């Protein structure tokens, strides 16, 4: 190690904290997920462990089943993939920790925040990379890479306010 | 407005009695030094003289 | 020291043993022995508090003989602490009596200002091992801040307590100081004007001063004609710091302040041969006198400021005044988020440059619109908004205020008042002086006084 | 007493508010009299300083 | 093996100076940020020392600093060896990446380097207090205060403290003789092209702040415009303009109307005969032949943006002539987006501060509150420039714009513009007359009878 | 004093002072500025250490102290300084009277008397204090005042005690407070 | 320069020259030269103070041979700062006459375009990394800002001032 | 049993009713969470001369974990230093 914050800026930024606050909230309140589920997504999470739990609490809530602890631990232990997310210890960990009475928007937002932060300051890293090893691509190529690598940021949303439509759709739909 | 206010207040009170009362006043000033630069620098010294350990140059 | 350094601390046992055994024995070398060492120059406690406990019997009228100074010492119960009546015989017998005792005394001297030296690397040393939250020009500051301490002033201790012999020998040298040379009334820096010499008897060393007014209002030109006539009625350098104008328009207003020539001929070059040869004569007495420095430098920090007013008063053995225009100007670059606390820390390092440096500092500011919505807009305390530490912490204030400005009507044209806001050691009160903008000058006010 | 009526005096405060910009100074006004000037100015001052409209100037 | 224990030199980072110097290879505009930040003295092994002494060279030069350049410039003086060698440098260059803070490295060198320094002079006076050798306590202490005052040294270059008074009358003493050798008829600085304005402001001084207002609709923007075309043909120096408000083919459109004196909405529609042609070919030629005119139409810029691209023309192009802002509504300071007052005042300080840098007048154009509009009298005032009082406080000459036939139709002053100067912090103000011809988007001299 | 013209009542008086104040040495004075609450309590356990203890510790004022670390935000840093001085008092057993400042709203109350509140930005001050006094006097707002020379003491909060207002009598020729020889109610 | 790993702005230094010299040899085929390549387009000062007076000279209705050219470089006293008539010479002599311009021309080319591509990142995570109060949406705009203008006709660079000739160019 | 005592920010006293909640715990969420038991003292003699109940203080329980809540009046005897039963009617 040997480093006070020498080596703590190549972290990109992020937010353990906020991230546990929320997973937390989550399993002891069934109430707020929709709230939680317009905030952030599952690749938002910077962790492998937090973005498989997410996941697994996504298809539960779609399921129709609770996910509180326990209803989320059986439903990992039955896939086999609790041992990869780091266990009941861990879960209860996060369940207990963390308290629920809380504002889950907040640490949901912070979340987000991050998120997009990181993966904008990746996208110019690997636009910088590519620009100094051509590798055989035109300036066409390159600048095309370049827009769609830093337009799809903004997108990935799973469905939230879907945006301008085709007149042809909403011909159909009158 | 306020001094319409006061000028009310005022007539108010004289025509109730009262007596309006004659400030206050803070305190003379006094004075009356006849002690030249000689005299004081003299003084100076002496006190230097006494306590010594002024070490004042 | 020996071999290598043993006696590392510079110290000497025997010549402090020795001066105390002369004071016991011969009472009158002790004014010869009382210029040339302090009980703080002595190493051990006891030495420290035998040197004491003499001088206060020496200035209480009583001699400093053994025995005497044993029954004194027995009287409060500090005789045990020093070593006894046995220790006090041992200093009063193994001194000879024959001594050359001011050469001691200067060993005793030297070894001391040698050992604080040390002591202040140490710290320095200290400071820089554990930052604790300062910034690399924190860190600058303070070194730079003690060993001008340790080196300019006489060659004494840190800042640290300091007993009440020491301070009452200072106040009788102040006394003394103001009054060997007779300024008629005045004590600080002589301002140039008469009614504001009474009023304030002049700008005190020490203090922090505060010049503020409305826009257009003459407040530059006040501070740069205090500046001109501190720098012609004194001798230590007058230091300028300007974030507002560029040193050539200082020039050419300080030109047309001194040889009384219009302002705008000087900058159009429209003169004639008597105002050339006044211009001739201004330039004559400023180049024989060399006191005045400009810094016409944007986004002045206060660290800034005291490093570069350090430099002067190394470079020219003092200062004799320090003039800011503007305060809301500067910058504080770690407390950017806040201008409140920008404000505050300004006028803080202010008032603590102006106190380590002994000089007055005369800064600028701005007020706020709301005053011009008043029935009265002559100036108070509470119109220096956003900056209320400013007036917490300024030892004096003084508003510029020009009837004319506001009103074409007035029959005050010509005249301007300069009102104290506050005044920490003496009365508060307006001050009426001509105007000449032509010459870009303020004047003693020749008419009538109530 | 050789006053002007209001609207006199306020067309006078019209003119010198169009042209007083042209001069060095309130007194290089070529003014009728003292009584005049004493008028003129102080609506001038009054307006400019408490955002008058025109029934307030009146 | 060194454990814990070691704790002698700690302050340094071999980490943070490989990341800054690789930085700096890959991306040589962020040279600046490192010269503010870091000091060819503050690094701590020799070559690195050697390699950030030659790359302010070249950037003092103008060459670029990358790789290739910075081998080829060493080779030739021959201390290619003394850094470490080709080798070296494409080690630096292969090994950095492209997601550099290079600011935050360039901040933990310095704070290394100072606390270092401060040690290492802290020691030297210890052990001098340890070991006199003869010197009195006068030298010693002196020693010591020279030692520590050595330390604080900036790459500032000359000017940077204060000045002695005889170097300063000097200076002005040369201005008057330059202002005195070429006659301008009264103008000492940046010449506006108007006679008037030229009496009575004396031309546009270099290290001021100018701040024209007007309503809507009155012509700040041809005011600005016509300026920057005077200034450029009565000049050498590049005109520098930032149209935050409009397109540069618009801008450029009003100026060949302006210049050529051809009707705008014939060369907006097209609509031009043979004269006109010839007068706009004209007009391209002589711009073409001049080429002293810089346009940038970014929206949305902070102080920092326009002090940077301002920095980079002067740089490109030895110095520059005149700064236009239109206008300073459209600025943004994020960090100050909650607080108007705060975030106008941050502005103006900004461009203040720009100007005396750059020893360049600084146009910026602004805007009035509405309530004018109620007043019995609409010509603009100081107190009109509601939530900037820092304006009125910082600028050094303000002037307002105004047209009486905007608010009535039956006005006897049609054609007639006024530029009403509120505030003038070296001279005069009063009321300046001008001609507004819209149909040339042009401001002339006033021909009629003055008073 | 100050400028000099004194006679020799006056001198005599200034020669008894200096005199009862050198025979007795108790009285130690730090001028520094920008003073941290390490830098404090290590000067006064030096002056303890030195003299065998201290009987008082006065401070003016706490707005000029610094905490470094703590710039950023003024009320952690006025918290951290009353934390700090309350522990000094503690461990040193002796008397920490440090004097403090008010907020600029209190000129805008119909009654211009501190309180509590009005230690606005140093809530932790009111927290910590065992005894709080604010000084008033009515002939600095009204210059018709009829309690000219007549200030006013007001104990906003004594931890072991009772509250009120104490009235004294303030000669500002002398730069002192005496004890009211007025009328008491 | 192995260029096996180097991380180099992509720049032809020896493209430049040709192309200088070229257009100093024969001035008619400047035309060919100015369809494809910008001053801006090159890496360092001097060239493109050679380029922006050549293009002066030829617009104002000159030849821009040698001595035309350090002729009128020396009237505006920038002679010196572009390297000198030893320079000049040097370009005008090494490279050969027998050479085709156009493809030098389109070197000088779109490796700018990746140099501002570059820089264009750099911006972004610069401005990633110290967000100076700016909140993630207002960065993601930006980003989005910058790269949708650089890939839009590739005039120039992202943004910044530009010399009158492009404006008129454009008017 | 440990009974840890806390401060309230001054917050709480910009309410029209400066009764405390659990609320007004802030900045020491922790506190609020980890806790079993929080009991609020008030007085409203200290915030109004002329109050009716001189002498009576309420204990507010804003969180009990094994059981309910609500206010319990005493006597405050500050000459003493102590609190005693009420001996006045309950609600
Ligand atoms: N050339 C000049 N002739 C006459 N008066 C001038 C001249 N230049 C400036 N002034 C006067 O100086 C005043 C402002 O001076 P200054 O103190 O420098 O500005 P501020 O008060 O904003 O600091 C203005 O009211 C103006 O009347
Ligand atoms: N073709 C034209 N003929 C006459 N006047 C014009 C023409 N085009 C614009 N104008 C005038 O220009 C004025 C606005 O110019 P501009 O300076 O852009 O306004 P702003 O004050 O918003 O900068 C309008 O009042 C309009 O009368
Ligand atoms: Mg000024
Ligand atoms: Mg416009």
């Amino acid at each position: 190690e040997r480093d006070p914050q020498v080596a703590g800026l190549k972290v990109p930024p992020h937010s353990i904290e906020a991230e546990q606050s929320v997973l937390g909230g989550l399993m002891l309140d069934n109430e707020r997920w929709d709230d939680v589920a317009e905030r952030v997504v599952a690749d938002d999470f910077y962790t492998r462990p937090h973005r498989h739990i997410f996941t697994e609490m996504a298809r539960l809530q779609e399921s129709g089943s609770p996910i509180d602890l326990i209803t989320l631990a059986e439903s990992l232990e039955r896939q086999g993939q609790l041992d990869s997310v780091g266990g009941f210890a861990y879960l209860a960990e996060l369940s207990k920790n963390t308290p629920s009475a809380a504002n889950i928007s907040a640490y949901a937002d912070i979340v987000r925040e991050r998120a997009v932060v990181r993966e904008m300051i990746s996208v110019a890293n690997e636009i910088a990379e590519a620009g100094f090893d051509p590798q055989g691509r035109t300036s066409e190529d390159l600048l095309d890479l370049a827009e769609s690598r830093v337009f799809k940021i903004a997108e990935s949303r799973a469905n939230k306010d879907e945006g301008p439509k085709n007149i042809a759709d909403v011909l159909d739909a009158t | 407005r306020k001094a319409a206010d006061e000028l009310v207040h005022m007539t108010a009170r004289i025509n109730r009695g009262e007596a309006i009362p004659e400030p206050v006043k803070q305190l003379p000033v006094m004075g009356g030094r006849p002690l030249n630069r000689a005299q004081a620098l003299a003084k100076i010294a002496e006190i230097k003289a006494k306590f010594g350990l002024k070490g004042a140059s | 020291p020996q071999v290598a350094g043993l006696k590392v601390p510079p110290h000497s046992i025997e010549a402090e043993q020795s001066v105390l055994g002369g004071l016991m024995l011969d009472n009158e070398r002790w004014d010869d022995v009382a210029e040339r060492v302090v009980a703080d120059d002595f190493y051990t406690r006891p030495h420290r508090h035998i040197f004491t406990e003499m001088a206060r019997l020496q200035e209480s009228g009583s001699p400093i003989d053994l025995i005497t100074l044993a029954e004194s010492l027995e009287r409060q119960g500090q005789l045990d602490s020093v070593g006894g009546f046995a220790y006090l015989a041992e200093l009063s017998k193994n001194t000879p009596s024959a001594a050359n005792i001011s050469a001691y005394a200067d060993i005793v001297r030297e070894r001391a200002v040698v050992r604080e030296m040390i002591s202040v690397a140490n710290e320095i040393a200290e400071a820089g091992f554990d930052p604790q939250g300062r910034t690399s020009e924190d860190l600058l500051d303070l070194a730079e801040s003690r060993v001008f301490k340790i080196a300019e002033s006489r060659a004494n201790k840190d800042e640290g307590p300091k007993n009440i012999a020491d301070v009452l020998d200072a106040t009788v040298a102040r006394i003394e100081q103001l009054f060997q040379q007779p300024h008629d009334g005045v004590t600080g820096v002589n301002t140039g004007y008469d009614d504001l010499n009474k009023k304030t008897a002049g700008l005190q060393p020490s203090d922090l001063i505060i010049v503020a007014a409305r826009p257009s209002m003459g407040k530059t030109t006040f501070a740069m004609n205090l500046v001109e006539n501190a720098a012609m009625l004194q001798d230590k350098p007058v230091l300028i710091f300007s974030l507002e104008m560029p040193s050539e328009q200082i020039m050419m207003r300080s030109l047309a302040s001194l040889s009384r020539v219009d302002q705008t001929k000087i900058r159009t070059g429209q003169l004639d041969d008597e105002d050339w040869a006044r211009i001739s004569g201004t330039m004559g007495i400023l180049l024989e006198k060399r006191n005045i420095y400009i810094d016409d430098s944007s986004g002045l920090t206060p660290t800034e400021v005291r490093s570069r007013a350090r430099r002067i008063a190394r470079e020219h053995g003092g200062i004799g005044l320090i003039m800011i225009d503007y305060l809301q100007l500067m910058r504080v670059p770690a407390l950017s988020d806040n201008r409140t606390l920008e404000i505050a820390e300004i006028s803080r390092s202010l008032k603590a440059l102006a106190k380590e440096l002994n000089v007055p500092v005369v800064a600028l500011s701005q007020l706020n619109r709301s005053l011009e919505q008043r029935a009265d807009k002559r100036p108070v305390n509470s119109d220096l908004r956003e900056s209320g530490s400013i007036e917490q912490d300024a030892d004096l204030i003084m508003f510029i205020y020009r009837d004319e400005v506001y009103h074409e009507n007035s029959d005050l044209k010509g005249i301007a008042e300069i009102i104290i806001g506050k005044q920490r050691n003496g009365p508060i009160g307006t001050v009426r002086l001509t105007f000449n903008g032509q010459w870009s000058r303020f004047d003693n006010y020749a008419g009538p006084q109530y | 007493a050789g006053l002007p009526n209001v609207s006199e005096l306020v067309d006078m405060v019209y003119e010198y508010c169009r042209k007083r910009g042209l001069y060095p100074d309130a007194e290089s006004y070529p003014w009728k009299s003292n009584a005049h000037y004493w008028l003129v100015t102080n609506l001038y001052q009054n307006m400019r300083a408490n955002a008058l409209t025109d029934a307030e100037l009146r």
